[PDB]
């Protein structure tokens, strides 16, 4: 049977909201009551997957948490997490933060421990700004990438493939713009973060002189034929059979298209918004070389969207992909939710009555083809204020929990960065699928679902 | 809700909910022919979402279920009807039967297509969004007949389509081309195509079995008061001959861009199909005309002069009802050309028809023989072609009776076949290994100017 445990208890987070709301900070009886939390609905949350630390940013002023093991009387060594950094991070004026992301770093040193290097924080402005901080909040990169206000910042990691038939997709971190795509390399990122800390480091110490600020990857794409974006999701690098190079060939040509004898690879991605509703971009990969202060750096390439489903009325605001890469889950403001299958661009299931719901996804492997593994997506509906347990395409509502109405889900979506296949199964520390973080309780909990259930 | 897509859905539902497809299904095995002496049944509807109107046609085969006490009996496994019926093999090339039913060998299927005409689904979009709520629909009500959605243009015959069962998926779709790098036109290419879409992780794979069919066309055929009965031009137009293999295995030969072993004499099954040249100009369906009583009985004796060593045995019973059906009207005041037209094309019909037989008898030679017993064969081989466009040749191109077919093709080994027809089938767990066996199923037609495949390909929608 399906159940949530907890396994966190905030320390104290009233200091956290009394730091990024000051206004909020004895009576005759009169009656004192309506009291709801939606300043977490309000906040820019990120939880790491690896548990290690907690950023919580209201508008520029962002709170950084940091575990503390302590003995309870029975001495349990509790996890609570602790106000571990707080203050502002507006270097300009009129600067406010648009997203956090909460990036474990693997260790090159083989350490058999569960011990990450650290956890880097990376910060998107207004502004058009990107910067990395450590978990103490020094400064560590400012980049500027286009002068648009920074929409989504999305963190592709390494995983293990469920069986041979898996493929595997490049370390990656992506950069939503109102009508731009901007891609930085992952290990680019793991060659200049780990650099400018031991600058840092040594600086602190040794007394290591201001270094040159590297640039890092940059490519840069020109989205088109699009009127509105709100989300996107990096679908990647894929391969198409002959069969299906020859339907898309016939469908986009006709009667007197021809066939090249060389499929070229296609990177997908996919944006909801609106007009159309849903767009599928396609770019060729390897046609441009990527590029290595100034938002007008040269586009790489511009895009235009090849289909899509054009839905005037219709005005998406999220979408998710599931942990196999096969399935993607999208939200519009009619409060519906749809579920894709991004190999062939048309829809499975659309389930209803999800006004702002959200979306998660947990992934069973069947304890023993290898193992007959199963997903199963999580929607969260605040206003009614449930939980529910879906399957990856059709079949029962497996759970349903009532939960507070201003409670948050949170689905990272990624793992511990910078590993490599040897490395992987060597050993690995633990880290989970999706969390739930309540004010009232001030607790984060863990939803487990046992493969058995699917069997139905 | 109930915007425009969504009451396109609702409106599909409402089709397929009227018409009672909802539900499992559990028949009979097909026998052999049932495609062709059986009847095809057919219902048809409308429905619109915005502006675009569209027309919902179901077709089905006739099947006499007798035993009704059963209760919808169901197992723990229960594959599809249809999905298992993609994978039969006793009805391969229906002689006449709709596009889906040869290619998909299907027995119920609906379509959804453009009404009237003058209507078609261009732009990619549009042909996702049709698919997308086929599939809503099919995911919604629990109807596992398969879907079907005409893109691109009618004159193309472009369909995709869709079926669903419980933990199951069934992909119909279909390329249509001119040109194809020169890597496709042997079955090897054919086989390429069908293991690299199976995409399958387990790479050690049973053999495809495939069903291989030729098609050749032959043009050339080398070599008082007295009514004026014959017709001028040859009323047969081109003879078709069919090379059948019903049943191979993958390796048992080659065909390749180098070597091949498609030789249509050792074919174990042969079959012709004759064609009809059309206006077959005549004398005595127009002699008579040019004067629309008297000239109303001359060919009732003409005709039956010439069929009296031919003995059709048809016009007799045609001319005893012309007699009744005359009876009464031969004399109501002023007679109208309503008869005279009924007569003449009585007439016109039964001496196209011994004109025909003729031409054949004269073509295969059935009294150019000495044997009695070779040339009685022919016989009864000739003037059975007339009814039906396919008959059967004893002992396929060995056999005597096709022995002559032999000699007219190389008096035109044979000409390249006009048209070649693969199909390859083949189980296999896809698209993970701890996911269910499927049948994967393709069909081919190789022509000089077309070349279209149609697959139908399954998966695993539980454990992917």
């Amino acid at each position: 049977a399906c159940s949530i445990v907890q396994f966190c208890y905030f320390q104290d987070l009233q200091a956290a909201r009394d730091f990024l709301f000051p206004h909020l900070r004895e009576e005759e009886g009169n009656t004192c009551k309506t009291q709801k939390t939606s300043w977490l609905q309000d906040c820019v949350l990120s939880l790491s997957p690896t548990n290690d630390l907690m950023v919580i940013a209201r508008e520029q002023k962002a709170v950084f948490l940091v575990p503390k093991w302590k003995y309870s009387d029975k001495g349990k060594e509790e996890m609570q997490f602790a106000v571990g950094w707080s203050g502002s991070l507006n270097v300009e004026e009129g600067e406010c933060v648009t997203s956090a992301l909460c990036i474990p770093l693997a260790s090159q040193k083989r350490s058999s421990t569960g011990r990450p290097d650290w956890t880097c924080i990376v910060v998107g402005f207004t502004s058009g700004y990107v910067r990395f901080y450590t978990e103490n909040g020094v400064l560590l990169l400012a980049q500027l990438l286009n002068e648009d206000p920074v929409l989504q910042l999305k963190c592709r990691t390494y995983e293990i493939p469920r069986h041979p038939g898996v493929t595997e997709q490049n370390e990656e971190l992506s950069i939503l713009y109102p009508a731009a795509i901007v891609t930085i390399d992952g290990f680019s990122l793991f060659q200049s973060l780990r650099a400018c800390r031991n600058q840092v480091a040594k600086a602190a110490a040794s007394g290591n002189e201001n270094i040159q600020p590297p640039p890092l990857a940059y490519k840069k794409w020109g989205l088109q034929d699009i009127d509105t974006i709100i989300d996107h999701a990096s679908v990647g690098i894929m391969t198409l059979s002959p069969f299906d190079q020859m339907k898309t060939a016939s469908n986009i040509g006709g009667f007197n298209a021809a066939i090249k004898n060389s499929p070229p690879a296609m990177s997908q991605y996919i944006t909801v918004g609106s007009n159309p509703f849903t767009g599928f971009f396609y770019a060729l990969e390897g046609s441009t070389q990527p590029l290595l202060q100034k938002p007008k750096v040269e586009p790489a390439t511009p895009l235009a969207v090849r289909f899509g489903l054009p839905d005037s009325r219709r005005h998406g605001e999220s979408i998710c992909l599931s942990p196999c890469n096969t399935l993607a889950a999208v939200t519009d403001d009619f409060g519906r939710v749809i579920l894709l299958d991004v190999a062939r661009g048309i829809a499975i299931r659309m389930w209803k009555g999800y006004r702002d719901a959200q979306i998660g996804w947990i992934q069973t492997v069947e304890d023993l083809g290898p193992s007959r593994v199963a997903q199963f997506l999580v929607i969260y509906a605040p206003r009614r204020g449930i939980l529910e347990v879906w399957s990856t395409q059709q079949g029962p509502r497996v759970g349903a929990f009532n939960v507070g109405k201003h409670c948050r889900l949170l689905y990272p979506g990624y793992k511990i960065m910078g590993l490599n296949n040897v490395t992987s199964q060597s050993w690995q520390p633990q880290t989970y699928q999706i969390c739930l973080v309540d004010p009232v309780s001030g607790s984060v909990k863990t939803v487990n679902v046992p493969f058995h259930l699917a069997l139905s | 809700t109930a915007s425009e897509w969504e009451r396109f859905i609702s409106k599909v539902e409402e089709v397929l909910n009227d018409w009672k497809l909802i539900g499992n299904s559990l028949g009979k095995p097909l026998e052999k022919g049932i495609f062709t002496s059986g009847t095809w049944e057919e219902k048809s509807d409308e429905i619109s979402f915005a502006d675009f109107k569209f027309s919902v046609t179901h077709h089905y085969l006739v099947q006499e279920s007798t035993d009704k006490e059963g209760k919808d009996e169901l197992l723990e496994d229960v594959v599809p009807q249809s999905m298992q019926d993609l994978l039969g093999m006793n009805n391969d090339f229906p002689p006449r039967a709709h596009c889906l039913v040869r290619w998909y060998g299907l027995r119920e299927f609906v379509v959804i297509a453009p009404a009237a005409h003058s209507d078609a689904v261009l732009s990619e979009s549009k042909c996702n969004l049709l698919l997308s709520s086929v599939s809503i629909a099919l995911g919604n009500t629990g109807c596992q007949v398969p879907l079907f959605v005409q893109i691109h243009h009618k004159w193309r015959r472009m369909y995709v389509g869709e079926c669903q069962g419980p933990g199951v998926r069934t992909d119909f779709e279909m390329v249509h081309l001119r040109k194809v790098p020169n890597q496709y036109t042997h079955l090897s290419g054919l086989l390429d195509i069908f293991k690299s879409k199976i995409g399958c992780p387990l790479t050690p794979l049973p053999p495809v079995s495939i069903a291989i069919r030729f098609t050749y066309v032959l043009q050339d055929w080398q070599q008082f008061g007295k009514l004026p009965f014959g017709a001028c031009e040859d009323p047969i137009s081109e003879l078709h001959l069919a090379t059948t293999w019903p049943h191979l295995t993958e390796g048992i030969i080659v065909d390749n861009d180098v070597y091949s072993d498609l030789d249509p004499i050792q074919a174990p099954h042969w079959s012709v199909r004759v064609r009809k040249a059309e206006n077959p100009q005549c004398l005595l369906g127009d002699f008579v005309t040019e004067f629309f009583p008297c000239v109303i009985h001359a060919a009732v004796l003409k005709v039956k002069e010439e069929e009296s060593l031919e003995n059709i045995s048809s016009v007799k019973k045609i001319i005893k009802q012309i007699i009744s059906h005359s009876s009464k009207v031969l004399h109501f005041p002023n007679p109208e050309d309503k008869k005279l037209e009924e007569i003449i094309h009585q007439i016109t019909n039964v001496e196209a028809l011994i004109a025909r037989a003729r031409s054949l008898k004269a073509k295969f030679g059935t009294e150019k023989c000495e044997q009695e017993e070779e040339k009685e064969d022919l016989e009864r081989f000739v003037s059975c072609l007339l009814e039906q466009p396919e008959v059967l040749v004893t002992g396929a191109g060995r056999g005597h009776a096709g022995r002559i077919i032999h000699k007219l093709f190389v008096n035109a080994d044979f000409p390249p076949p006009a048209g070649r027809e693969f199909i390859l089938r083949t189980t296999v767990p896809r698209p993970a290994p701890y996911s269910k066996a499927l049948p994967q199923r393709m069909y081919s037609v190789l022509t000089k100017e077309d070349f279209r495949l149609a697959g139908a390909f399954s998966s695993d929608t539980s454990f992917f």
